[PDB]
């Protein structure tokens, strides 16, 4: 109420909340994860020193590439699977910022392709068992990823998100967040991305005891074991975050599980090209 | 004046006459009702033995105990086997012990809080889990010491020889327990119920106190973790009866993983699902370094 004798109080814009004294109306609150805020600034380090890893990674497989230890690999499967580990720390800062309305439609597909791409790597390359059957693996790749890609495609016509400028938690802060359009597309898309990860742990476990490669199967189980169990805690951590860390919880959980496909399968093999030039033919 | 406007009572007031003229305050420990009409008591929230996530918590934590009290029977009926003598029969039973005491310390966040039991919460669990992390490390580092050997032993009394492998994990101790005891005469925790929050829950909590003692048990139950991976990485080439690496690399890759996703909900949120939450981190780990290590063996 603004003037003398006042015969009622006047209520508030929907937009505004009141002074401490009741005088008059001033602006609402946003609140949102920021790009300023002191717990943005080490994901966003983070994640740029992962990219940074990923490019001399890919630096040294493509410069000493006239190698017996490279070539033993597959270089193209290689290649294929730093592109998907590039985007997926790529994909996370993605998290980080004022909601718009494609972000919100963007958020969760990219990972997902992303790591459908990654995981259909490795189980075109597991000890040959599985592609003894039967180049023949991009099909088999591609063929894994269309299937993901589909269900994107009917998902977003169907029901796009969109930002939601929600009123109903703090009454004087205005919360900024996403509607995650329908949930039958979420966990369709969840289910597979775990269902491939199943077999080719699977497959791998079999094969563990084949020493291919300085014992390459190894670390792909160690690395589908490390996804379970970061993915199976993200459980109650996302179900007991109210407010601006949800997007912080779900960007730690994606930075930890690349880092865990990326170091498994490739520090011991970067260790090895960099220094002691001693393997050559005999021991890969 | 005859003539007047009926207008509703704001939240928290109340009325129960014709013409009102006013609106009573409701009194303390007390909120309006629905329809603004009499007063009603407040709600006081905690982790209750009532509600099943209670009964449930406590249900888990019996299972544990069991099972934990299953594996020493066997180390205690095949005590001579060359397998199980392979490891450190005395420092695996200390370890045992240890880990009975870690599932007990999750029971001291289920009810009411009071006083000794907000000042017990934390450092039960934070010497437990050290003293876990010393014998790993200890029992470790002997081995390596045995299989780096070039000229033979020459320890000068069998008894004292033993003496070194239960005098370095309390060594290890010693400097938490300094911490927490100087930490509780100094300024020791206490009971504090909240009500400014939200205006209609009245909500029962410990008050830390101090908390620059957090930040110091943190880092070093934290250091030790980094001293576990170092020497399980140095450990990597001895044979497959001694070997103890891989499970070295899990368990603790498993403790960092819960304790580092459950940072921001304990950070943020506030009430019932924080304890919840510390239940089940402290659960998690427990089974977690249970069953890498001991179960291979309790299997063979
Ligand atoms: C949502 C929650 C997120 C929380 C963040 C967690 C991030 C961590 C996850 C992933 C990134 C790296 C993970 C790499 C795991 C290593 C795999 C492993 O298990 O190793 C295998 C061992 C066993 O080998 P073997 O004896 O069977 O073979 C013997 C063969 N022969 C005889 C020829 C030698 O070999 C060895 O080298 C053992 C040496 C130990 C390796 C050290 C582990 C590196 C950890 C890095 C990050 C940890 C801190 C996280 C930051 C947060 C701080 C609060
Ligand atoms: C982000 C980084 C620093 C995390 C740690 C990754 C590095 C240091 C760790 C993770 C997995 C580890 C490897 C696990 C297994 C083996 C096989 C062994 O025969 C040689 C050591 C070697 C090759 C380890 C070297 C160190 C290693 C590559
Ligand atoms: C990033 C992550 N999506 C997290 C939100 C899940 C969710 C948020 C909100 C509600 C619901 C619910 F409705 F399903 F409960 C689920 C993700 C993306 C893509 C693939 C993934 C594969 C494995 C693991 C995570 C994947
Ligand atoms: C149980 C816990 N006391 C509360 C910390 C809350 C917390 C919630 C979420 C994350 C973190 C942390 F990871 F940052 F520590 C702390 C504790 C007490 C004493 C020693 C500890 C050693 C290791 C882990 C926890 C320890």
């Amino acid at each position: 109420s603004d003037e003398t004798d006042a015969s009622a109080c006047n209520k508030c814009p929907d937009d505004f909340w009141s002074n401490e004294n009741h005088t008059s109306c001033i602006a609402k609150e946003i609140e949102f994860l920021s790009w300023t805020e002191p717990f943005g600034i080490a994901l966003t380090l983070f994640a740029v020193l992962g990219i940074f890893l990923t490019a001399f990674v890919l630096g040294v497989f493509i410069k000493f590439r006239n190698t017996p230890i490279v070539k033993a690999t597959n270089r193209e499967l290689s290649y294929l699977l730093l592109f998907s580990l590039l985007c997926c720390f790529s994909s996370s800062l993605f998290f980080i910022g004022e909601p718009q309305d494609w972000t919100c439609r963007l958020r969760q597909p990219a990972f997902g392709i992303s790591f459908v791409l990654c995981i259909s790597c490795i189980l075109v390359k597991t000890n040959r068992v599985l592609l003894v059957f039967e180049n023949l693996q991009f099909l088999l790749v591609f063929l894994c990823t269309f299937m993901q890609i589909v269900i994107c495609v009917i998902w977003l016509y169907t029901a796009p998100p969109s930002s939601y400028r929600n009123q109903e938690l703090e009454d004087e802060i205005i919360f900024i967040t996403c509607h995650e359009g329908s949930l039958m597309a979420l966990g369709f898309l969840i289910g597979y991305t775990c269902l491939l990860a199943a077999i080719c742990f699977f497959f791998a476990f079999k094969s563990r005891k084949l020493p291919e490669n300085f014992n390459e199967a190894k670390f792909i189980t160690f690395s589908m074991l490390i996804f379970f169990i970061v993915w199976i805690s993200f459980i109650p951590a996302y179900a007991s975050t109210y407010g601006k860390f949800v997007s912080a919880v779900e960007v730690i959980a994606i930075l930890a599980a690349s880092f865990g496909l990326l170091a498994c399968i490739f520090f011991n093999k970067i260790y090895i090209i960099l220094f002691k030039p001693s393997r050559n033919t005999i021991e890969e | 004046t005859c003539c007047f406007e009926c207008v509703e009572c704001p939240d928290g007031e109340y009325s129960d006459e014709t013409d009102a003229s006013a609106c009573n305050k409701c009194p303390d420990d007390f909120w309006s009702n629905e329809n603004h009409t009499s007063c009603i008591a407040k709600e006081i929230e905690f982790l209750s033995w009532t509600e099943p996530f209670g009964i449930a918590l406590t249900l888990f934590a019996v299972l544990g105990i069991f099972l934990t009290a299953f594996v020493l029977g066997v180390f205690i009926k095949f005590r001579n086997t060359p397998i199980v003598k392979a490891t450190n029969r005395e420092l695996s039973y200390l370890l045992l012990f240890s880990l009975l005491c870690c599932f007990s310390s999750s029971l001291f966040f289920i009810g009411e809080p009071q006083d000794w039991t907000c000042r017990l919460r934390q450092p039960a669990f934070g010497i437990s889990f050290v003293l876990c992390i010393s014998c790993i490390l200890v029992k470790t580092n002997r081995v390596l010491l045995v299989f780096e050997a070039k000229i033979p032993t020459s320890f000068h009394r069998k008894w004292w020889g033993l003496n070194l492998q239960f005098l370095l994990v309390f060594l290890c101790t010693f400097m938490q327990i300094v911490i927490c005891v100087i930490w509780l005469y100094t300024a020791p925790p206490s009971s504090y119920r909240n009500q400014e929050l939200e205006d209609e829950i009245i909500f029962i909590t410990c008050h830390e106190g101090s908390l620059m003692a957090l930040g110091f048990l943190i880092g070093y139950t934290c250091l030790l973790a980094a001293i576990c991976f170092f020497f399980a990485f140095k450990s990597r080439k001895l044979p497959e009866n001694f070997n103890e690496a891989k499970f070295i690399t899990f368990s603790m890759l498993i403790f960092f993983i819960v304790w580092i996703s459950f940072i921001p909900a304990y950070a943020s949120t506030y009430g019932k699902f924080v304890s919840a939450v510390e239940v089940i981190a402290i659960l998690a780990a427990s089974f977690g370094l249970l069953a890498c290590i001991f179960f291979n063996k309790i299997y063979i």
